[PDB]
RNA sequence: AUAAGUGCUGAAAGCAUCUAAGCAUGAAGCCCCCCUCAAGAUGAGAUUUCCCAUUCCGCAAGGAAGUAAGAUCCCUGAAAG
RNA sequence: GGCACCUCGAUGUCGGCUCAUCGCAUCCUGGGGCUGUAGUCGGUCCCAAGGGUUGGGCUGUUCGCCCAUUAAAGCGGUACGCGAGCUGGGUUCAGAACGUCGUGAGACAGUUCGGUCCCUAUCCGUCGCGGGCGCAGGAAAUUUGAGAGGAGCUGUCCUUAG
């Protein structure tokens, strides 16, 4: 996980969510995951 | 909601019951799933098609719109065809094994984990690497198999574990 | 020239208030009104001229938005880090007469009347009291 | 749950089959007898209540005697509440003695702690001296009363008073021997209390 | 029962998506379980048993007086202080 | 540090002792994601404050370094918590001395040796222990548990398995 104020996409597969009102990324590259804290 | 709009033709196989409270009641061949739908949608039965009609454009409408669809015609294709999922062990000395209703993983613990299925699941193990889980309810034939995978899920340095038929386990080089 | 009503004058009738699906602020709100006498015009301040209320299926008192999680009964037991708290669901579980209770009494005057107002108030889980003899009539929420 | 009554005669040991030395205390248990059922429908929980020791019939009353009168017993001097027991069991009346237990058989043991009277933090809160020299005056007061912001002290700041005379439970005995001609048994340990005292065993309720 | 986390099914958004509806799992933590106190809990609870409706004034209200069951004073003491 | 708002008809000041309590920005232990995570170890971030979190040498010290441990040797607040609880080594009275400055008396966040720490607790608070009345008759026992307190830590070895 990345928990962090700035949430982007890293790559092009990257892909911004919104779960219990909080924005994530997901990518395939697990690396990339990111929630926005 | 185009999903929410596609009409479901049911099956000559399957009847359909609309009870009160928008509980709908599907049986079939592979037996019966009631379920209880949110009361604001519309679901209408004319001529063995299933249509679904939400009462606004309103934002949760859109989303029960197409849930309600979706489910529906999860029910119809469970109570006819059924749902399986299936599990691949991949490991030196990684065997399933059924004893009884029980499924039993050896998969490199100290002890043999058990798994007891619930009621309307069926769990065959046609070989020692493959378990096949079956059932109507497509989401507790995935929760079981969510289940099944957990006991051991797999690893990316040789893709070791419990894996869905057809997964593709990411990889990573070792030493 | 103003009338005072006294113990002598005072005549305390006893309602029923049902619960179910009433608005935990809402009910309480009217409630504490009704036990304080503000509806009677013989209301009098320094005196307890309101009426007993019994309300039943405190169970199924409804809380809007995400009360029921977030809304939390802290409590203090006075000795130090004694700070406990339970949410509005596990009140409305396990004790739904003292999330009434609580808050009613939170709406009512604070002192030694305010106080005695309160012993007037009878919660119930479920939809039975047994204050049949006390002969209490049903009591519609104005809203 | 099984339970009795019994009075703590006192300590001694024995020697184990394999010649271990065991310490034992002696609780004198001459039988319980059921006094009371009460249930669900009743009470509003389900428990026996055994009496234990005769008392003579001067130290006795009229309310006392009443009490037993249905059992057909003599006023007894210890009353006790088993909650848990198995109602079905028991019959008011019946007599409940050592042998319902067994040697090798778990036991947890109540009394009440012998008591001390009024004791200094030292004694009764395990609390540290200060020093005794280096010219101290400090030896065995209790400490700071807290902090200052507060203006008050803090509600569980331990202090000197009265120790001992608790009630206390110990946990996990053994029973090591019964004998049911004398009305003993033998539990590995020492458990709360004087001789004389009072003694509650039960099955050990973490087993 | 939850946290982080992991999900299942699932649309909004023909796809995907742990979430919007719905359904799980999951911490030495939370609530219990264990130990102790506890009805001044004035919201003063419950159960069992005992005593039993006395004599006076006073129009009654009420007050006074002997007692019942029971307890105490005083006394012998300690396992208590 | 700045400011000079309370206190100069007095709000005792460092360190230690005794007694703790709170925060979490977590030192250990519990649960996780990512890893330039093979394993054993780690790194980093997330949840988590329940409990735990050492004995010495030197120094008035705090701090720090060192020795030996430990699962760990957390960081902070509480009048840099706690002197009507203790100490009084240091600082900060009067003596004396060194260096230094001063013509001098003297002086020095320079040093050195020596140098009085008062108080019978009224109230609240804290810890124990009685007496009173209450609880719609008077009693003797046994109780339910609203509520409150306590407890809460963790090592190593064997086996699984070389
Ligand atoms: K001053
Ligand atoms: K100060
Ligand atoms: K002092
Ligand atoms: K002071
Ligand atoms: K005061």
């Amino acid at each position: 996980m990345k928990v962090r104020p700035s949430v982007k996409p890293i790559c092009e597969k990257c892909k911004v969510i919104r779960r219990k009102g909080k924005v994530m990324v997901i990518c395939e590259n697990p690396k990339h995951k990111q929630k926005q804290g | 909601s185009r999903v929410g709009k596609k009409l479901l033709e049911i099956p000559s196989d399957v009847t359909v019951t609309l009870n009160d409270n928008n509980t709908v009641a599907v049986k079939g061949p592979k037996g019966e799933l009631t379920r209880t739908f949110h009361p604001d949608m519309e679901i209408k039965v004319e001529d063995n098609v299933l249509t679904v009609a939400r009462p606004s454009d309103q934002k949760e409408h859109r989303a029960l719109h197409g849930t309600t669809r979706s489910l529906l015609g999860n029910m119809v294709e469970g109570v006819s065809k059924g749902f399986e999922r299936g599990l691949e062990l991949v490991g030196v000395g990684y065997r399933a094994s059924k004893s009884g209703n029980k499924l039993v993983l050896n998969v490199g613990y100290s002890h043999p984990v058990e798994i007891v299925p619930e009621e309307g699941i069926e769990i065959e193990v046609p070989s020692q690497t493959k378990v096949v889980v079956k059932g109507t309810d497509k989401e507790r034939v995935g929760a079981i198999a969510a289940n099944i995978r957990a006991v051991r899920s797999p690893e990316p340095y040789k893709g070791k574990g419990i894996r869905y038929e057809g997964e593709v386990v990411r990889r990573k080089e070792g030493k | 020239t103003t009338p005072m009503a006294n113990a002598s004058t005072i005549e305390r009738k006893w309602l029923v208030v049902d619960a179910a699906g009433k608005t935990l602020g809402r009910l309480s709100s009217e409630v504490a009104a009704i036990l304080r006498g503000k509806h009677k015009p013989t209301y009098t301040p320094h005196v307890d001229t309101g009426d007993h209320v019994i309300i039943i299926n405190a169970e199924k008192i409804e809380l809007t938005g995400k009360k029921l999680t977030d809304k939390i009964y802290y409590r203090h037991t006075q000795h130090p880090g004694g700070l406990k708290s339970r949410t509005a669901l596990e009140m409305r579980t396990n004790y739904p007469e003292k999330m009434l209770e609580l808050a009613i009494k939170g709406m009512l005057p604070k002192g030694s009347l305010g106080r005695q107002m309160f012993k007037k108030l009878n919660v119930y889980r479920g939809s039975e009291h047994p204050h049949e003899a006390q002969k209490p009539e049903v009591y519609e929420l104005r809203g | 749950t099984k339970g009795i009554l019994g009075r703590k005669i006192g300590m001694t040991q024995v020697f184990a089959e394999n010649g271990d030395l065991i310490p034992v205390t002696v609780i004198e248990a001459a039988p319980n007898v059921v006094l009371q059922k009460k249930t669900a429908e009743n009470d509003g929980y389900e428990a026996i209540q055994l009496g234990f020791d005769d008392k003579r019939e001067k130290l006795s009353n009229k309310p006392e005697k009443g009490h037993v009168a249905k059992a057909e017993t003599a006023p007894k001097r210890f009353v006790k509440e088993l909650r848990g027991v198995e109602m079905d069991a028991y019959e008011v009346g019946q007599e409940v003695k050592v042998e319902i237990f067994s040697a090798g058989e778990i036991v947890d043991v109540t009394g009440v702690s012998k008591g001390k009277g009024f004791q200094g933090a030292i004694k009764r809160h395990g609390q540290s001296r200060g020093p005794m020299s280096h010219g101290s005056r400090y030896h065995r007061r209790p400490g700071s009363m807290g902090p200052v912001d507060p203006n008050r002290v803090f509600k569980g700041k331990l202090l000197p008073g009265r120790m001992g005379g608790e009630q206390i439970t110990v946990q996990n005995l053994e029973i090591v021997k019964v004998d049911a001609e004398r009305n003993l048994l033998l539990i590995k340990g020492n458990v709360p209390g004087a001789k004389k005292s009072l003694i509650t065993v039960k099955s050990a309720v973490k087993s």
